């Protein structure tokens, strides 16, 4: 059984509404931005258009859509 | 307003600039960059000019050589 809770967000000016706790959980999971991190995934044909703007990262992130890495 | 789709039919990139290589041709891009960045403003713009200027100087037609060989009382000569 899942309790609903209170989520309240702003500093002085508070809105306070009803959630779900793993909800909330995940959430503030979420803004630990050192520990969670997003990822890239690319593919062929975006990995073309960024050489039009660096080459170097073109290159990189061809390596890593070979490998299909989410990086 | 009325949603509709975005009018340009053109190239979305020409590639990375090496040194000019590989690029449509002058004309070319002029014409894609008004076609990516709207004839609208083009025509909005130029046109109170245009007109000005096309009334002027049509007077040069209209109201000078035209009157000219307008004054139906001036082509006679006196004493002749
Ligand atoms: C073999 C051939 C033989 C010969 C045959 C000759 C036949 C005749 C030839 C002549 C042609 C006839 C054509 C007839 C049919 C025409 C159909 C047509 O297409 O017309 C529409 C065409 C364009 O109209 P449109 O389709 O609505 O425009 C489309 C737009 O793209 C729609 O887009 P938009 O609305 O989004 O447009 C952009 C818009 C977007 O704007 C907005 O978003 C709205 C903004 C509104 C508020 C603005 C805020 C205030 C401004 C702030 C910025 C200020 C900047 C400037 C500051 C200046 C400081 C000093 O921006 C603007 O338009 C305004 C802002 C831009 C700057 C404004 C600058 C100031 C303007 C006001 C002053 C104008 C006068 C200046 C005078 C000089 C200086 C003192 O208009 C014309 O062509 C004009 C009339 C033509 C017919 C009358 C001609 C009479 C004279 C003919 C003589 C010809 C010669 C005869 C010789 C005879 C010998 C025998
Ligand atoms: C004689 C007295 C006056 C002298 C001073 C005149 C001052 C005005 C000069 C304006 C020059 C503006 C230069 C803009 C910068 C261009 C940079 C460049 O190299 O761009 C490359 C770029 C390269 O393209 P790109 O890579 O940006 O492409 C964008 C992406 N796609 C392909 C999707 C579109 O192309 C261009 O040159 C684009 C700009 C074209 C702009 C043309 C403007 C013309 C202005 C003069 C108007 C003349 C009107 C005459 C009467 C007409 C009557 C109807």
């Amino acid at each position: 059984q899942v309790p609903d809770v209170f989520a309240t967000f702003g500093w002085e000016r508070r809105l306070t509404v009803i959630h779900h706790p793993g909800v909330m959980a995940i959430s503030k999971l979420l803004d630990q931005r050192t520990v969670v991190k997003p990822r890239a995934t690319f593919n062929q044909e975006l990995v073309e258009e960024i050489g039009d703007y660096d080459e170097d990262l073109q290159r990189k992130a061809q390596v890593a859509l070979d490998n299909g890495l989410a990086i | 307003h009325i949603p509709h789709p975005v009018k340009y039919v053109g190239p979305r990139r020409y590639g990375r600039y090496v040194y000019g290589m590989n690029r449509p041709p002058v004309l070319r891009q002029v014409k894609d960059w008004i076609d990516w960045t709207g004839w609208n403003s083009v025509f909005g713009g130029f046109s109170f000019q245009v007109a000005f200027g096309l009334m002027i100087v049509s007077g040069v037609y209209l109201n000078n050589y035209r009157a000219t060989h307008t004054l139906y009382y001036t082509n006679k000569p006196d004493n002749q």
